[PDB]
């Protein structure tokens, strides 16, 4: 049969997705924080 | 003194043209401009068109030529060692030669890139600095000690299970790879580098949302080992010791095949020094 | 043959830098 | 082994380590 | 205030069945106990 | 009020 | 006499530099020469199996 | 309600020596700060210092033992000298000669008194302080690898000497013992993952100390008060890595990253240790049943031989 | 300050620049010419093309 | 107030819907029960 | 206002096509079910 | 306006050295020509 | 005044001594004139 | 106030029960003791 | 004021001279060339 | 401070240095002269 | 002023001549020119 | 403070140090007559030079 | 004013002359040439 | 301070650089003269073209 | 403060280090004394040089 | 300072360091005069150069 084992797929497909998502779902979220609007010093006036 | 800014302001607000490396050559840089968020500058389209080519040729070499969907299971790999340093279209090995190019192209690009981007914002060169240490231990994997040894065969494969077989292959030839001391050098600022990322961490996060002031982290740091780094000195040992791992470990590496053919052998000349030889007894001896 | 090229490009190539070097400083310098 | 590409080769890996002791070198002098 | 959010709820159970789906037919597949997919 | 850390301190 | 670059040509500096920097190249060029001379001309060749 | 001057100069058990700090120009002109001491040493402190000094006699003794009392041979072979613990005849027992692996549980026994009582003294005195505990879950994290190493896959596999050697070859050895019996640990899926956050955490070190250091003329460093409000520095590092990957952070969630890519690595590689002899006993043959290992046919054998 | 120039090339030269430009152009010459003799030289003792 | 928004879903569901629709092309090809491709 | 762009649109169809060309073209050829490019 | 001479000159430029480059290798690697053939 | 005199010399000056170094490296360590062995 | 939260005790037992569950299926499963999914 | 402090003086010569003792101690021992602790 | 001076003899002294230790090992090393000989 | 303190060059000097001592000690120890220490 | 000490080392030592030094040569002055015993009572033993 | 300091020129000269006079002592002595520390 | 270099070279020299310049070259033309004598001695002992 | 040291060392020693360079070159020179009898005897004994 | 300094070397050294530059140089004379005498007496035991 060409199909992996079980602990094929409990081993090492399952943890890679579940990296590849995480990391994706992550980078999301902390984008979404760190471009928001919170307390700056004015650009302007800073410089 | 601090209000809610946007950020598209601060965005909007450090914006030039033309402060870059193509800008101080020829005068002006042809591709200064930005798509989307990234900024597109000359080594922002070579580096793109390298991008691109490696990928291709890739896949090309794995699905084809082997004829395997699994991409876990593709042995992209050099000539034979008996070609030499020869490049011949008809013959295997040319779609991994291409591949490297190519690659060797996209990194270099994007070094440039950094070093462009760094000189628009009015930055130092530590950036550039930390990914040039990396960039050079690519180059000596696959140019400088190919060519010193004498063929293209002795690069390594881009498979993604399978360079780890010329990896063991390679550390078993010149058995025992442990004794090596610039292999042990690397290993000890890599374990280094991940204690420091962990402390440096959990330091700034323990403080983070709590009314108290800034020197309890230094009092904290004092309590336990006696002494507290410091601000600007922790970011210094970061970049430091991050850099160094890598140029450490390019000298093991090269100095493997060339010049030295047995880490056990190495070390033949510590129990011969005449401070200590001939002064122990039967099985105590040497 | 080989030796007599060579020979013929280093004198080259010392001419040129030497008459270049007596291009640029010439004059009271500054 | 040619020995003369190999040191050639070996100089390039040594001239590698050259920005980061010219960091350190510059840390040390700009901060007296 | 109610203590979870429907938004959690919602992802948290569609998230763990279609893990579940996907192990389960990937499980049964390869066991080799049905004349499913066969040569 | 927003603060870069996710807080809202008055 | 006419250049492109008075503050290089002109100054003492500048013809400093200009001379430091050829002076370089040619004895880093020098001594790898000589050096690999002498090593290629004094060590002898291996000898032959039996 | 916390007086930072009374934690850092009180006197008495639960107290502080080398009360006179002192100081070093080299470290001031280099990383920014020089003042050494003072050093807190209250209770959880002087346990760790005698159970630690404990096994370190045990040892240093051991190895003069075994040299024959011979001071010029001990510092010829310091660094090839090693005790092991009881070889495979015995199980898990603890009726072992001393010169053959009661010397090594006797050591070992100490050093995991010691790092417990460092991990409590880390918590406490992160709560005398008016700081979090962060670094004590950290410490934790690195000590469940200790403890597979050192405690539970010995107990798993029935013998003492699944464990490492104390020595400076020893551990090497250990490694290169521990991956031969095993198949090959290269096609291990957890030993993967390890060396996937291991790299990971010097990538990201070297990226966060860089572009902290390249911004440091505005002051960026004081990652205390850049969290309340955000000035020049923060902002041109922002910008910088948005112009150069199209994404960022912040000056907060930077070392959240940095926390977890550095806590992942202890966890992931002692559950592949753990499982590494108990459950799969060969991992070349486990890869070629998972379908992960390359064909190779004809092999071009000229590279690896001289 | 740009008397020397030719009508046609006053928008692109200088009175300096025109000068260096003119001795740019007579080294270009010479090298080509050197570089005609140096090819000779170099097939009369071994051609590259067979 | 509602809970997803329109665009999560739509990025969603496109999303899963291609990927599923490779993986399972991917797994019928190779498991060689049709003929297909066949050289 | 709405939900997408309109050149948000155009940038994922037009990548999407283009990567699906590219791969259906190499995973064709490398079959050998054709006689399409042999010496 | 987004055109200016100065920038095509570049480019164009750029383009044809490597290109150039580029075909020289390619056709000297090949081995169809006695050319620099010892 | 869109293009300046010493950019030009000075980018054409350097392009040539690339490729005069560039040049030299190929054709001496080629099956002809075998880096002048012999 | 009370010692515990009502969603921490949701959010423990929830986890606790799944990872059982899934330990318990591993070990009776991978036993061979029951003629469960055999060709 | 003065070069060095008594306090260091006597720390470090009586570091001295415990280390010198060992050592002397131990290369007699193993030197083999009196009896006393034997067999 | 100018730093011509300073690091022209600095690098004149370490390359000296080490010319003077390489080629008196090559020498050593290689029978050509008796020198050193049992 | 002074180039040098008279702390520092005792310093260096006290352990220039340990270290030579304890050196030559070792080097004839080993080498067997003189009876001294046998069995 | 400088009141015990002689008056040529006043610029050393201080009451507690004399009386500390004092302690510390006695010490050292009957470990060394105990030192050269031992070293007679050992080479009538078994003479090491030979 | 001074390119160089007294102070490191007097460490560097010490030094240099403290190595080479090793690096000779140990490479006379292992060349075999003179009897000095023999039998 | 700049009175005792000669007025062609101020721009490069100090007062103490001009002395240790000329303590440098004395210094290399000791080396190169003894350097001679020893190679001429050596190739009167073996040469080593032959 | 420079009251015992002559004239002559005044710029570099003090008192205290005065007297104890004294005892320094005290202890040096017994030493020597004690090491040329020593290696006078071990010549006597078997010498080295043969 | 540039007291005991001669009148050429006042741009160099200070006070001190010239009394220190005096016994370095006293000392290394006295080493060469050592050096010479022993590689004569070495060469007269056992010549080097054959
Ligand atoms: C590989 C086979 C052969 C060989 C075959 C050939 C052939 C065929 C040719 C050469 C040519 C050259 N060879 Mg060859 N060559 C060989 C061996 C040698 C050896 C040797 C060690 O034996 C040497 C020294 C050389 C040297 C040379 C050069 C003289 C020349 C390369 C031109 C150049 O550098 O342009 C680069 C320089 C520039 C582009 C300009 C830079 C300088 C300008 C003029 C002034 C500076 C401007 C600046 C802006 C001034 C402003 C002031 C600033 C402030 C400083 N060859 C071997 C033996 N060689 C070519 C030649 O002779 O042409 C003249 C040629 O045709
Ligand atoms: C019979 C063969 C095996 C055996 C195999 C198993 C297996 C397999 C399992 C157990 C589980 C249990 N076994 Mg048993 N067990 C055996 C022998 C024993 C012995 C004994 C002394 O011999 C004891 C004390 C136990 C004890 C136990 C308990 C710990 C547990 C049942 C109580 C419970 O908490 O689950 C009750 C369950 C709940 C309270 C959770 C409720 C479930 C919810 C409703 C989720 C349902 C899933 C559903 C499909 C989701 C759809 C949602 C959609 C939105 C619609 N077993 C023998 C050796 N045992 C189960 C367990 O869960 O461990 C914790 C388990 O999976
Ligand atoms: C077959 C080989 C022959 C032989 C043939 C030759 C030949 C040929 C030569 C020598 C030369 C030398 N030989 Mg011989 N030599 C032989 C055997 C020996 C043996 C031995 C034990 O066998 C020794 C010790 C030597 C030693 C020497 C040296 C005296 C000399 C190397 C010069 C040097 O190191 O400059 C390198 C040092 C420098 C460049 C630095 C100089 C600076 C000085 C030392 C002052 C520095 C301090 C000062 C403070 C500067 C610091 C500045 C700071 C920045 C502040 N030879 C055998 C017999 N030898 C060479 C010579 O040059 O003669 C003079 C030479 O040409
Ligand atoms: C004889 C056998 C070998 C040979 C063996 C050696 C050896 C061995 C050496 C040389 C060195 C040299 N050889 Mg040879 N050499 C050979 C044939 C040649 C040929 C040829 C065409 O055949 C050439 C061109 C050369 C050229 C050279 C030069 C590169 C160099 C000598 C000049 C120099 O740099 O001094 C320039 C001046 C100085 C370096 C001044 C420095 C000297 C100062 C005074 C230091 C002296 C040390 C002193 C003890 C310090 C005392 C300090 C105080 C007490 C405080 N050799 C043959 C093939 N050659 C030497 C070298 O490499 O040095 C760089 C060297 O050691
Ligand atoms: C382990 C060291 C202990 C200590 C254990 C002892 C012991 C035991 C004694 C003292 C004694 C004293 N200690 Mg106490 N003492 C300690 C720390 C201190 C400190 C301090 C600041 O820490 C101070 C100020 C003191 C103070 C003192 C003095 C008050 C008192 C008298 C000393 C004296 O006059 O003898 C002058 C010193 C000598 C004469 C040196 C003698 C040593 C001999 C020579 C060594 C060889 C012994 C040999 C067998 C006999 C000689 C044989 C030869 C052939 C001649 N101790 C530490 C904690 N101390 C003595 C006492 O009488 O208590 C009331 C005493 O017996
Ligand atoms: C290192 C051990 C101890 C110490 C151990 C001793 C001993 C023992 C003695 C002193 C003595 C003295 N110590 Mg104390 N002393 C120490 C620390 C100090 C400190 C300090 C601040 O650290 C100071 C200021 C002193 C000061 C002093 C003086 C007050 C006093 C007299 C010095 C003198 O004139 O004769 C010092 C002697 C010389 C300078 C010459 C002797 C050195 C000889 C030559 C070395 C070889 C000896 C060997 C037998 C050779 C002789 C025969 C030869 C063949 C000719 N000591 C340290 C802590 N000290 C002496 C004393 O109190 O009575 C006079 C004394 O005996
Ligand atoms: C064995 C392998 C297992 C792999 C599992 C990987 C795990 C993935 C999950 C990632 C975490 C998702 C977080 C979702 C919720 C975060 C919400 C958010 O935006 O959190 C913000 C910070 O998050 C942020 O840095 C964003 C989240 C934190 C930064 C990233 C932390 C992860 C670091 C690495 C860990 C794994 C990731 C990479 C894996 C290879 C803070 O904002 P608040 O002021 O609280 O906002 C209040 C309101 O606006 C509503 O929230
Ligand atoms: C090792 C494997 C190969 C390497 C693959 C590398 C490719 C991708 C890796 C990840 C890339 C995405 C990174 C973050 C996503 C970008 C963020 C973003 O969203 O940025 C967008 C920029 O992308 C744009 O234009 C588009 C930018 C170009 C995207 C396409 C680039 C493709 C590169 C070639 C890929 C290989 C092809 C090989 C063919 C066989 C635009 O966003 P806006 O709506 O304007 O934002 C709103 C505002 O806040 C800012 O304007
Ligand atoms: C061959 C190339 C050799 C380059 C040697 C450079 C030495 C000086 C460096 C320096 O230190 O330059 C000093 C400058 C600026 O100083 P600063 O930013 O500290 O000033 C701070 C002001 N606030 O930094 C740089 O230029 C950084 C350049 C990064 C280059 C790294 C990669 C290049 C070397 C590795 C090779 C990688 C592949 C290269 C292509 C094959
Ligand atoms: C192991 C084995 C052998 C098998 C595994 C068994 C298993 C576990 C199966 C699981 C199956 C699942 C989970 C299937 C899921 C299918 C989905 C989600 C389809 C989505 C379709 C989404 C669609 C059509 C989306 C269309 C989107 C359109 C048309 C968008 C259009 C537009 C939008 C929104 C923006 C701009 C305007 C425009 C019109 C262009
Ligand atoms: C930038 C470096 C490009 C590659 C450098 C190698 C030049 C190739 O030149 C090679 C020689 O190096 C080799 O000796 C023989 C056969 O091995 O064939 C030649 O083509
Ligand atoms: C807290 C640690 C758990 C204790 C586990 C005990 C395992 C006991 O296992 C023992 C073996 O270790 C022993 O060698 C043989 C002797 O016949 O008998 C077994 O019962
Ligand atoms: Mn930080």
């Amino acid at each position: 049969s060409p199909w992996p084992v079980w602990s094929g797929y409990a081993l090492c497909f399952v943890p890679l997705a579940a990296v590849i998502l995480g990391f994706i779902i992550a980078a999301r979220f902390t984008d979404k924080q760190a471009t928001s609007a919170y307390l700056r010093l004015d650009p302007a006036k800073a410089n | 003194s601090a209000e809610v800014i946007p950020f598209s302001i601060i965005e909007e607000f450090y914006k030039r043209p033309g402060k870059t490396l193509a800008a101080r050559f020829f005068g002006v840089d042809p591709f200064d401009f930005w798509i989307g968020r990234f900024y597109v500058g000359l080594f922002g389209a070579i580096s793109i068109i390298g991008i691109i080519l490696g990928v291709a040729f890739y896949l090309y070499e794995g699905v084809v030529n082997e004829g395997t969907l699994n991409i876990l299971a593709m042995r992209i790999e050099p000539p034979p060692v008996s070609q030499g340093l020869n490049v011949d279209p008809a013959q295997p090995g040319f779609f991994w030669f291409l591949t490297m190019v190519a690659a060797t192209i996209a990194f270099v690009g994007w070094l440039l890139r950094q070093i462009d981007i760094s000189l628009k914002l009015d930055m130092g060169m530590e950036v550039p600095i930390a990914f040039g240490a990396v960039v050079s231990s690519w180059i000596t994997l696959q140019w400088l000690r190919p060519i010193a040894m004498g063929a293209w065969g002795h690069g390594f494969p881009l498979g993604i299970t399978h360079h780890l077989d010329w990896v063991s292959n390679i550390g078993y030839q010149y058995y025992n790879f442990f004794y090596n001391p610039f292999h042990a050098i690397g290993i000890t600022l890599l374990f280094a580098s991940t204690l420091f990322l962990h402390m440096h961490g959990s330091a700034v996060l323990s403080e983070a949302k709590r009314n108290i002031s800034d020197q309890n982290i230094h009092v904290f740091w004092r309590n336990i080992l006696g002494y507290s780094i410091g601000e600007i000195g922790i970011h210094r040992v970061a970049f430091w010791t991050g850099a160094a791992s890598v140029l450490f470990s390019n000298l093991c590496i090269f100095l493997s095949g060339t010049f030295v053919k047995d880490w056990n052998a190495f070390w033949g000349f510590w129990d011969k020094m005449p401070i200590w030889n001939g002064v122990g007894q039967g099985a105590l001896v040497a | 043959m080989a030796p007599f090229l060579m020979a013929f490009f280093t004198i080259v190539l010392i001419v040129a830098t030497l008459y270049f070097l007596s291009m640029i400083m010439s004059g009271k310098p500054e | 082994m040619n020995w003369i590409v190999a040191t050639f080769m070996l100089m390039f890996v040594l001239v590698a380590f050259l920005p980061l002791v010219v960091s350190l070198a510059y840390t040390w002098v700009t901060n007296p | 205030d109610r203590p979870f959010e429907f938004r959690t709820s919602v992802v948290v159970s569609t998230l763990l069945g279609l893990v579940m789906a996907l192990l389960i037919h990937f499980v049964v597949l390869s066991s080799g106990a049905f004349n499913w997919l066969r040569a | 009020a927003a603060a870069p850390a996710g807080a809202a301190a008055a | 006499p006419p250049t492109l670059f008075p503050e290089i040509t002109n100054t003492v500096r500048g013809r400093f530099y200009i001379v430091a920097g050829i002076i370089s190249v040619v004895m880093a060029v020098a001594s790898i020469a000589i050096f690999w001379w002498i090593f290629y001309t004094i060590t002898p060749a291996p000898a032959p199996p039996l | 309600p916390i007086d930072l001057h009374d934690e850092e100069y009180r006197d008495g058990l639960e107290g502080t020596i080398a009360k006179p700090p002192g100081h070093v120009g080299w470290m001031q002109r280099l990383l920014g700060e020089g003042q050494v001491g003072p050093i807190y040493v209250g209770l959880w402190g002087v346990i760790s210092f005698i159970t630690f000094f404990a096994s370190a006699f045990i040892i240093l003794v051991d190895y003069g033992r075994q040299v024959g009392w011979n001071p010029i041979i001990y510092l010829r072979e310091f660094w090839n000298l090693a005790v092991y613990p009881p070889p495979t005849e015995y199980g898990l027992s603890w009726n072992v000669p001393w010169d053959k692996g009661g010397a090594w549980l006797a050591a070992t026994f100490f050093l995991h008194i010691s790092v417990l009582t460092w991990w409590a003294r880390l918590y406490t005195r992160a709560k005398a302080t008016g700081v979090g505990t962060q670094l004590a879950w950290g410490f934790a994290s690195a000590l469940s690898l200790y403890f597979v190493i050192y405690l539970f896959h010995p107990l798993a596999l029935g013998n003492w000497s699944a464990a490492p050697g104390h020595g400076f070859r020893a551990i090497l050895d250990w490694t290169n013992y521990v991956s031969i019996h095993w198949g090959n640990f290269y096609y291990n899926p957890f030993h993967m993952l390890s060396i996937f956050f291991l790299l990971g955490s010097t990538l990201l070190l070297a990226m966060h100390g860089a572009t902290i250091v390249a911004t440091s003329k505005w002051k960026s460093e004081m990652e205390f008060t850049e969290m309340m409000a955000e000035g020049p520095g923060t902002q041109r590092a922002q910008l910088f890595w948005r112009w150069v990957m199209g994404w960022n952070a912040n000056s907060y969630n930077i070392h959240i990253w940095a926390w977890w890519f550095a806590a992942f690595t202890a966890i992931t590689g002692a559950i592949g240790l753990f499982l590494s002899g108990t459950l799969v006993p060969d991992w070349y043959a486990w890869g070629e049943t998972a379908k992960i290992v390359a064909p190779w046919p004809n092999p071009d054998w000229a590279q690896y031989v001289f | 300050q740009n008397d020397l120039v030719p009508d046609q090339w006053k928008p692109l030269f200088n009175n300096a620049e025109w000068l260096v430009h003119d001795i740019v152009v007579k080294t270009i010459y010479g090298g080509l010419i050197i570089a005609v003799i140096a090819h000779v030289l170099c097939w009369a003792w071994t051609p590259w093309i067979r």
